[PDB]
């Protein structure tokens, strides 16, 4: 990358990060979709 | 220590390949076929992918076939040198396993070179192969030749003369030439026991009929012939690798069909036939017609064998495979009667048996 | 009620049952079977570890993907049991130990720890909390270990009103310490006991039982606020036991008699050692202790769990302290104990 | 036609008709139906009783010569009365040929055992038995060779499902690897491709 | 409706083929729980073959009871080797399953299955 | 067009048979070496 | 001869090695599938 | 103090002993094992790293789940790993053992060998190269060196 | 077709218009196939499409911003051999080959359509038409393609009860249900009584009515009202649809009272208008002069 | 077209009798595996100093995977589904809807690293060529549960990867 | 342009967060949730507008066979720019 550096734009990371398994910044898998049912929340007022 | 009777419990690596192969179209069962024999595993795609295109009546381009027989003969040299060197470390001599690995590792370089990956390329498809060689392999490919012959040369001389090598492999595992037809036995051992039968010069494919090569012969059908064997094979299969070189056309590598194989990439951004032929190719696959066949190669274990059944649809309805693991593991209960530990052992080194492609 | 804790599945190991349990000191011997139990239903289980993780590494396997958390957490920080108990809707306490280390005396893992618990987990809102006291626990007794397990009782309940307390009276399973503490004594002499040990009942409890009997209790609604008292189907005299124990590993059993006064400076002797003690005064005071009858708490048969007798069980916990002759005995081939 | 389309051996083709032609007239007591696909490949499709004359003339007449059985499959198809079909392949090394023998059974049928011909169909037919449940009479030793120990059920059934019933996980209360009705964290998603146009005209069914 | 046998004509002689079976397997249960180390009793043992065997009364079929027959006795010869483990002996009990529901409301509680 | 090729007159040659030294003295002169070195440490 | 007379019905439910929960719970379903309306084939 | 310092040493002692001298035993299934007889190759040579074959699994430290697990596979590979002596360790390797890769799916396939065996480091791949496989002994070894036994004995 | 492409040139591009939140319209992609204007002219029988312009510049459009709405304007996707036509609430959200089909009863309105039921991993994606000659016979109301997104929102999840304020709130199954039992077991006769709703199966019915009768109160009742003068709902005939749905196509003269059939049974309707298109069927109306 | 091996019959002359019989005696080729295993003691061993040094690579390696974008920010996934039906393995699930500026994007993109056979099917399926897999092939982890991606790791490791993935395609695409 | 919820965890441009009475933010407890920071909508919304001077324009992606399928943009409309469906680039007739 001396002689032939890459192709740089503005997304790239700045900072290289190692194997980071077993550390507290290691990552965790989660759905990345919102609620699928949405649930009939009752009134809250008396009913008489 | 004397033997009474073997009874081999095998399906501890019974996957049930033959079921998620129905249960998937074509291109997706291909690489299936690499993990039956995971040392052979080229010659597993060009007997998958000869059965497919004969079931089409369809036929490779020229550097294709070239191509799948040069990378066919380095996966029997690959096989070869496993073969060989494993029997070695059960009979107790080391050395040749390491010495040799090397050289494997040479043509893991030389797949992944081509391919991407070291073991299961995925490489040879239906209709030719994936992609072209890179500029600068067939050079590489040829140094190798150059030195694997002084390589099997000192392998050979650690082996064949040694008195304890020899003691273990004269008389041990002898099969008469009948047995060897009767039990299913094909390749290394019916040309060990005399029978003077091999794939690549009585049923031919692709361009195995126009490369010229000897076949070795034993004459005792032991350990030691099928060793002799074997090395001779891979002399001879560094001889097709040369005639492979030297021959080799130019042109495409993929079918012209493109209703079969899929278009460049250059096309599939610019035209609408090819942009809705990748997309048919690459979702629902191409209809193979209906229809039942059987086709076998000579993979470096022998009869390798595909029977297909096809339904219409894009999806196979049947897929069965004979490989000669299958057979020559039923056979060894015969073959070593009256022997001892060290001798049940020779014998199951000089079966090259790789469980994937017997357990399915 | 949230839409991710409504069950889901049909109770297997990918299923979803609605409970999210956080389980202290589960790296015990009582928290292997209740992780076990818990994870097969599908339930998502919080294990805070003080040990290594290696010493987790047997709970690993024990649950789905996802539903085992593990996190460190010390008994004198109530910010780390905060932080674990923030989340669950079920807390179950399993701490304990049978002896008093150099840092950690009986009064800190049976009165400090258990009241911090229950603090932080009535303070984050937690329903339904679980406390494991013991069955003998007596503020006059004369060990420190049910004096202080009495004690912490009373404060759970005092701190927690709607605390669940179950009360067992002694375990015994692969990996217990009541069992093979009888048939490992057998290296040191002949079996000594006070007063040839016929003057002490025991009614020992299977540990499938009382892991049975506490799931039930976290799904029972009506578990909330009793005291159980989880207890044998069967009482033997402790002289008999020992004999039954010995027959079934098939041992030489020449029992004699001891002094009160002698075993204790024998259970002085064991406990000076840096590792865990063989033995101890606490110990000896408890295994000399008869069992108390409290018919008026509920019991496992309350609780839909049926009672398995020592018999059945026995030769499963003790085979592995036989020798080659009698490795392969079958079950029938020992006479039973004799009950009162 | 030249470069994409595969060339076909009409010789292969007329010589392979002819040797339908007389074996169908030298065993008329079995054969049924004689077929020779479009590339080179010979079907004889028989009766289940003649399993054992038809092999034995196959590897033991002089213009025949069948030395070699191949592979021996089993194909399942649930819409005939007779749902398993026994496929039988074999090889002359003398004439240098490949025939194809067929055959059908049901569940309940039992095939006669041919390791009176060929050695390797012991365990050919063993695999068999295992895989769909065709029994083989007379057999030396049947069991099964590539399914669990306690397996129930024969697994390539076509209405056998794809995972099957049980599964095996390590439980620590009986410190054993027990079996436990299947629960997939995710379900395998069938796909349904295939095209509502007719692609093949020449193998068109007629209406009914 | 004339079909080829198995092995029996008729119904008696399969009969008499799952009377033999059931003597042999009552023969074995004993040496099962002994060279297998198991912890049930002999008595359980007998009581699960018993079980098993009565799971197929209803079955009045010569060919398929000569298949069960010949399953059995393939079972009683993995047995009779030590070819299955403690694990495939005790999978015919299902200690590790939880019990399932079985009355109406129960099943209605724990979920839409019927 | 730019591919994979051999060269114009093709590769060189490569070896495939065996070539074993096949070294050593005749038996001859084993046995003259071994029978001097016993009459030697005899005397 | 070498043929049984056979009368009764016929079943292998025994033999399939399904359990009995897959068996008398479930219900078939037999139809010809209705045509995708999104196309004409 | 004086304590606290020399069960620091003592851990420092142990561990490095133990993670310079991890000897896995001989086990394979499929195409990852003649992976990981490639990373016993001479390119890579793991012997270097005092890795050495001890087939005995009393003798072993480290076991390489190599393979597909299949249904009667497993009883065999539990009573393996039972029989190996404390302290042991697992390393998955490919796609089959870490979740069953290609034949999740299949009827008579263990989905993943951790239902089986608590597994230590996981290595990804199908094959996983055998750089990759070296990756992941290494990254045990570093695993090894981070454990505090004898601290957390003298904490507790 | 052919496998590969000899065009060389530019290709054209149509600006693309508006016709309604319902259909999403893109129309690059149309090839003039004129089913858009036949669907609209013979069996919607709105006349709002056209084709205008000559040539290769003509295009498929309404000519100005109008909004084709009419009650049977998703057919036009079902009919669209491209994707020119699509369904906006269905945009980017499943792939043909992945959905599972089940076919079922629509319960919208009461022609009683028969439907396919196209959902995704235990999700509603999408709803079809199913071919049945005698109601439906490829086509559905629009309600009855875009009802599910409501079908999946608002729903009731838990049993709730009226805690010691007023408020519902959510309990388990058990209490809920011994509520509703002790208040049943303390009434008898003509103390309790049920109504049905409008999406209610038989099955539903038939056990509401056993368990009432059990505690002997025959007082069941439906929302809709329905004269019981004479014989009511004794005999079959004076509360059915008599004939057949497909029994006007053989009638010539019908008479319709009181009646919009365009927005109670729009397949109803739409037969009606089939009729009246081929077999010259004479229509007459008493009521308000609805379109 | 054939040959045989060994059948090489010995020869009967006296001198080479001798010969034999020294060869017996004295053991030559025992110490003929002797020289050739001394002469390969004093060779160059083939160890590279992992991880100081690397084994030789290609620039079609199929390693890791990772989500490209186009050269302006905008991702170049569009949730076209053709990953996730050729997928030989079914480690691909894929949700999408359109979002706030009504470009069809995803919500939802996993792959499953432990079901994945690395075949590198998704990477030559894909129209835009948005999922790569990368030439990384050490990321071993300690847990089952952190090989299994979702849409922001996968993004992650894009933007991580995108300065190598970019060079490998530039020097690779005209061959696909 | 990230934003974070109320209770601190922060949200993916999907606009998945979880609430907080969900119990499965107990996966996130002493480790992070990995979120990707660049969000691609405000990064294609910075992009200039092309300005061009036909009716119809053509769009790859830029560099050719490594971008999108080639796609045609009609320009009629003067009220609203011409997106590509790919790329999201817009462009622009200056009439
Ligand atoms: C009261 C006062 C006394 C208190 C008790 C403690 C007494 C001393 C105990 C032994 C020494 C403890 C310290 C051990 C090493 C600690 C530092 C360490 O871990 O260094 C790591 C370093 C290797 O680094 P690594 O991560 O492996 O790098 C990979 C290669 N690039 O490692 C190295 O570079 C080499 C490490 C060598 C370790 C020491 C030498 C071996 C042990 C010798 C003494 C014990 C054995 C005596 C003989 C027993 C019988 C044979
Ligand atoms: N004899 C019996 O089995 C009976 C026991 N009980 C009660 O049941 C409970 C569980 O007993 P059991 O599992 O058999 O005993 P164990 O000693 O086997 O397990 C106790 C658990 O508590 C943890 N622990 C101990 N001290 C501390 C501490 N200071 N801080 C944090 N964690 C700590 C231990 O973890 P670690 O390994 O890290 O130290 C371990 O996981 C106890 O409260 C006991 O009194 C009641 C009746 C009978
Ligand atoms: S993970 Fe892949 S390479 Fe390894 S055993 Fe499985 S199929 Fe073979
Ligand atoms: S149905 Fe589709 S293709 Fe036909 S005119 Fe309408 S928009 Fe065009
Ligand atoms: S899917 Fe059909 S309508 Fe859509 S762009 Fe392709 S050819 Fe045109
Ligand atoms: S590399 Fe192959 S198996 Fe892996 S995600 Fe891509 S298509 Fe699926
Ligand atoms: S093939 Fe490419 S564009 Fe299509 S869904 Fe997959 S990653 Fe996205
Ligand atoms: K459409
Ligand atoms: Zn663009």
């Amino acid at each position: 990358p001396t002689v032939k550096p890459p192709t740089a734009r503005k997304f790239i990371w700045t900072n290289h990060k190692f194997n980071l398994s077993g550390t507290p910044q290691q990552y965790v898998p989660y759905s990345t979709t919102r609620k699928k049912i949405q649930e009939w929340v009752p009134p809250s007022t008396p009913y008489k | 220590e004397m033997v009474r009777k073997c009874d081999p419990h095998i399906g501890l690596l019974h996957r049930g390949t033959e079921k998620l192969i129905e249960y998937k179209t074509y291109l997706q069962a291909l690489p299936y076929f690499d993990r039956l024999d995971y040392v052979s595993m080229m010659c597993n795609e060009q007997a998958y992918s000869l059965a497919v295109e004969k079931l089409l009546n369809i036929q490779p381009p020229p550097r294709a076939q070239w191509i799948r027989v040069l990378f066919g003969e380095i996966t029997r040299l690959l096989n070869h040198i496993m073969a060989v060197t494993t029997h070695a470390l059960d009979i107790g001599a080391m050395t040749p396993f390491f010495w040799m690995f090397e050289e494997r590792e040479k043509m893991f370089e030389f797949y992944e070179r081509v391919s991407g990956a070291r073991m299961h390329a995925a490489y040879v498809r239906p209709g030719g192969v994936h992609q072209d060689l890179p500029l600068g392999l067939m050079d590489d490919i040829y140094e190798f030749s150059k030195n694997f012959s002084l390589r099997i040369d000192e392998l050979e001389e650690m082996l064949t003369n040694n008195r304890i090598w020899r003691n273990r492999t004269v008389d041990i595992g002898v099969v008469t030439a009948e047995d060897a037809l009767n039990y299913g036995f094909s390749g290394v051992m019916l040309r060990g026991s005399g029978i003077q039968w091999d794939l690549r010069k009585t049923q031919p494919y692709d361009v195995y009929d126009q490369v010229e090569f000897d076949v070795p012969i034993g004459s005792r059908g032991d350990c030691y012939d099928r060793y002799l064997c074997r090395v001779e094979e891979m002399r001879q299969s560094i001889r097709i690798i040369s005639q492979c070189l030297n021959k080799m056309p130019p042109g495409e590598i993929k079918v012209d069909d493109a209703k079969v194989s899929p278009p460049k990439r250059a096309e599939m951004k610019t035209s609408m036939e090819s942009l809705i032929h990748h997309f048919k190719l690459y979702t629902e696959g191409y209809q193979v017609p209906p229809g039942a066949t059987y086709t076998a190669i000579e993979a470096p274990k022998g009869e390798f064998g595909v029977y297909l059944v096809s339904d219409g649809s894009s999806r196979p309805y049947r897929c069965k495979i004979k490989a000669p693991g299958f057979a020559h593991l039923a056979g060894l209960d015969k073959m070593s009667k009256g022997h001892m530990l060290a001798d049940v052992v020779a014998i199951i080194g000089t079966q090259d048996i790789v469980f994937g492609e017997v357990d399915r | 009620l949230h839409h991710a804790v409504i069950p889901h599945g049909k109770g297997g190991r990918s299923s979803v049952s609605g409970i999210v349990a956080t389980v202290f000191g589960a790296t015990g011997f009582l928290g292997r079977y209740l992780v076990n139990h818990l994870g097969r239903m599908g339930s998502q289980v919080i294990v805070p570890y003080r040990c290594e993780p290696y010493d987790t590494m047997h709970l690993r396997p024990m649950g789905d993907l996802g539903q085992i958390i593990f996190m460190d957490w010390n008994g004198r920080d109530k910010d780390s049991i905060r932080r674990a108990v923030e989340h669950s809707n079920v807390v179950i306490n399993l701490v304990g130990r049978e002896w008093e280390t150099k840092n950690f005396d009986f009064e800190d893992v049976f009165v400090k720890i258990p009241q911090a618990i229950a603090q932080v987990s009535k303070e984050a809102g937690v329903e339904k909390f679980i406390h494991i006291s013991h069955l003998n626990a007596d503020i006059k007794s004369s060990s420190k270990y049910l004096r202080n397990k009495a004690v912490g009782e009373k404060e759970v309940r005092e701190t927690f009103p709607e605390a669940t307390i179950i009360k067992p009276a002694d375990i015994f399973g692969r990996e217990d310490r009541f069992l093979n503490y009888f048939a490992n004594i057998r290296w040191f002499g002949g079996v000594p006991l006070i007063s040839l040990g016929k003057k002490t009942v025991k009614q020992p409890v299977y540990i499938v039982d009382v892991t049975k009997g506490i799931i039930n209790a976290i799904k029972d609604p009506d578990a909330r606020g009793k005291t159980f008292a989880f207890v044998g189907p069967n009482r033997y005299l402790l002289f008999d036991l020992v004999q039954y124990v010995f027959a079934v590993a098939h041992r030489p059993f020449l029992p004699y008699p001891m002094p009160h006064f002698a075993y204790r400076w024998i259970g002085r002797l064991f406990e000076i050692s840096p590792f865990e003690p063989w033995t101890t005064r606490d110990k000896v005071e408890r295994i000399h202790t008869t069992d108390r009858t409290l018919p008026h708490l509920p019991g496992l048969e309350d609780l839909g769990v049926q009672a398995t007798p020592l018999e059945l069980k026995a030769i499963e916990v003790l085979r592995r302290h036989r020798t080659y002759r009698w490795l392969s005995s079958e079950i029938e081939d020992v006479q039973p104990a004799k009950t009162v | 036609t030249r470069p994409t389309v595969r060339p076909r051996n009409d010789v292969a083709h007329k010589q392979l008709s002819a040797f339908g032609e007389y074996v169908a007239e030298i065993l008329p007591k079995y054969v049924q139906q004689v077929q020779v696909s479009c590339f080179s490949e010979l079907e004889i499709c028989i009766h289940p009783d003649g399993v054992i004359p038809v092999l034995t003339f196959l590897r033991d007449h002089s213009n025949a010569q069948f030395k070699s059985l191949a592979d021996l499959t089993a194909v399942d198809i649930p819409t005939r009365q007779n749902r398993f079909e026994i496929v039988y392949n074999l090889l002359s090394l003398r004439f240098n040929s490949r025939i194809r023998v067929k055959t059908y059974t049901d569940e309940l049928t039992p095939v006669e055992s041919s390791v009176s011909v060929y050695k390797a169909a012991n365990w050919y037919e063993r695999e068999i038995w295992d895989m769909f449940g065709v029994f083989f009479a007379n057999h030396p030793d049947l069991r099964r060779i590539l399914t669990d120990y306690g397996f129930e059920g024969h697994p390539f059934r076509k209405d056998f499902p794809l995972s099957g019933y049980v599964e095996l996980r390590y439980d620590d209360e009986v410190k054993r690897v027990v079996a436990e009705p299947v629960e997939l964290a995710q379900e395998f998603r069938k796909f349904d491709l295939n095209s509502p146009w007719e692609a093949f005209p020449a193998y068109r069914q007629p209406p009914e | 409706t004339s079909v080829k046998p198995i092995f029996s004509r008729d119904m008696n002689e399969a009969k008499r083929r799952v009377r033999e079976l059931y003597r042999a397997w009552y023969r074995e249960v004993p040496n099962t729980v002994h060279l297998f180390q198991l912890d049930i009793s002999v008595k359980q043992g007998r009581d699960k073959v018993r079980e098993m065997f009565k799971k197929n009364a209803h079955v009045t079929d010569p060919r398929v009871v000569d298949l069960l027959v010949i399953k059995g006795k393939m079972e009683l010869e993995e047995t009779i080797n030590v070819w299955k483990q403690r694990t495939h002996v005790m999978r015919f009990f299902h200690e590790t399953e939880a019990p399932r529901p079985k009355d109406f409301l129960s099943k209605f509680y724990v979920g839409h299955d019927p | 067009v730019k591919q994979d090729m051999p060269p114009v007159g093709g590769y060189g040659p490569i070896d495939y048979k065996r070539n074993l030294p096949r070294r050593g003295l005749s038996g001859y002169s084993m046995f003259a070496v071994g029978i001097g070195a016993l009459l030697f440490g005899y005397w | 001869t070498q043929l049984i007379t056979v009368d009764e019905k016929l079943d292998i439910t025994t033999l399939t090695g399904v359990p009995e929960e897959h068996i008398k719970t479930r219900k078939a379903r037999i139809f010809v599938p209705a045509r995708n309306n999104m196309q004409s084939g | 103090s004086r304590g606290e310092y020399v069960v620091a040493k003592l851990d420092d002692l142990i561990n490095w002993a133990r993670r310079s001298s991890l000897w896995p035993m001989t086990f394979g299934l499929a195409c990852c094992a003649v992976e990981m007889m490639h990373m016993a190759a001479p390119r890579y040579d793991m012997d270097r790293f005092g890795v050495v074959f001890r087939a005995s699994p009393r003798q072993s430290d480290v076991m390489i789940v190599a393979g597909t697990l299949t249904n009667k596979m497993a009883p065999a590979l539990r009573k393996v790993y039972d029989q190996m002596p404390e302290p042991r360790y697992v390393v998955s390797m490919g796609s089959c053992a870490n979740g069953g890769g290609y034949y999740h799916y299949s009827y008579s396939v263990v989905r993943g060998c951790d239902r089986i065996v608590p597994v230590d480091i996981y290595v990804p791949g199908c094959p996983p190269t055998a750089e990759a496989l070296l990756y992941g002994i290494l990254q045990l070894q570093k695993k090894i060196k981070r454990e505090k036994r004898l601290r957390i004995w003298y904490r507790r | 077709g052919s496998d590969r492409s000899r065009f060389l040139e530019g290709k054209r591009a149509v600006e693309d218009k508006n016709i309604g939140p319902l259909v999403k319209t893109i129309m690059t992609r149309c090839i003039q196939c004129t089913r858009c204007i036949r669907f609209a002219s013979e069996i919607a029988g709105v006349d709002d499409l056209g084709t205008t312009g000559r040539g290769n510049d003509m295009q498929v459009g309404t000519y100005i911003e109008k909004m084709f709405m009419s009650e049977l304007s998703g057919n036009i996707i079902d009919i669209c051999p491209v994707g020119a036509l699509t369904s906006k609430p269905y945009a980017f959200t499943a792939r043909p080959w992945e959905t599972r089909k089940t076919e079922s009863i629509d319960v919208m309105d009461a022609v009683g359509s028969n439907i396919v039921v196209s959902t995704r991993t235990g999700e509603v994606m999408r709803i079809l038409p199913r071919m049945h000659e005698d109601i439906n016979e490829e086509w559905i109301s629009d309600k009855t393609r875009f009802a599910y997104d409501g079908l999946k929102r608002q729903r009731l999840t838990e049993p709730m009860v009226r805690n010691e304020k007023g408020l519902l709130t959510h309990t388990t199954w058990e209490d809920a249900l011994s509520r509703v039992a002790g208040m049943l077991q303390s009434c008898q006769g003509n103390d309790v009584a049920a109504i049905a709703g409008g999406l209610v199966d038989a099955e539903a019915l038939i056990a509401l009515k056993d368990l009432l009768n059990r505690v002997d109160s025959d007082t069941l009742c439906t929302e809709e009202v329905f004269p019981t003068a004479g014989a009511g709902t004794d005999l079959r005939s004076n509360y059915l649809l008599n004939t057949t749905i497909a029994g006007v196509e053989e009638a010539d003269v019908v008479l319709l009272v009181g009646t919009n059939p365009r927005f109670e049974a729009p397949l109803f309707n739409a037969r009606i208008r089939k009729s009246w298109l081929h077999n010259d069927l004479k229509v007459a109306l008493i009521g308000s002069p609805v379109d | 077209t054939y040959k045989y091996v060994n059948l090489r019959e010995p020869s009967m002359d006296m001198k080479s009798v001798t010969d034999r019989a020294a060869q017996t005696l004295l053991w030559t080729e025992l110490i003929r595996g002797l020289g050739m295993t001394l002469s390969y003691l004093f060779r160059e061993p083939a160890t590279i100093n992992y991880p100081f040094e690397k084994g030789p690579l290609s620039p079609r390696f199929r390693g890791e995977h990772a989500l490209r974008r186009y050269p302006s920010g905008e991702e170049r996934c569009i949730a076209c589904k053709l990953c996730e039906a050729v997928c030989p393995a079914q480690a691909i699930t894929i949700e999408a809807e359109p979002r706030a500026d009504g470009s069809r994007r995803t919500t939802r993109y996993d792959i499953d690293m432990t079901k994945c056979i690395y075949c590198g099917f998704c990477q030559e399926a894909c129209p835009v060529d948005a999922i790569v897999e990368g030439p990384n092939f050490e990321f071993s982890t300690e847990t089952h549960e952190e090989l299994l991606y979702n849409k922001e790791k996968l993004l992650n490791n894009g933007d991580k990867w995108e300065a190598e993935i970019a060079a490998n395609i530039q020097a690779d695409y005209l061959y696909r | 342009g990230v934003r974070t919820s109320p209770t601190g965890e922060k949200v993916t441009h999907t606009g998945q967060v979880y609430d907080d009475e969900d119990y499965r933010r107990v996966r996130f407890v002493g480790r992070q949730k990995e979120v990707n920071e660049n969000f691609a909508i405000d990064l294609i919304a910075e992009q200039p507008v092309s300005q061009v001077g036909s009716r119809v324009i053509s769009c790859d992606g830029g560099g050719g066979a490594l971008g999108h399928p080639r796609v045609y943009i009609n320009l009629d409309k003067e009220t609203k720019t011409g997106t590509c469906g790919y790329c999201g680039l817009q462009f622009r007739q200056q009439h």
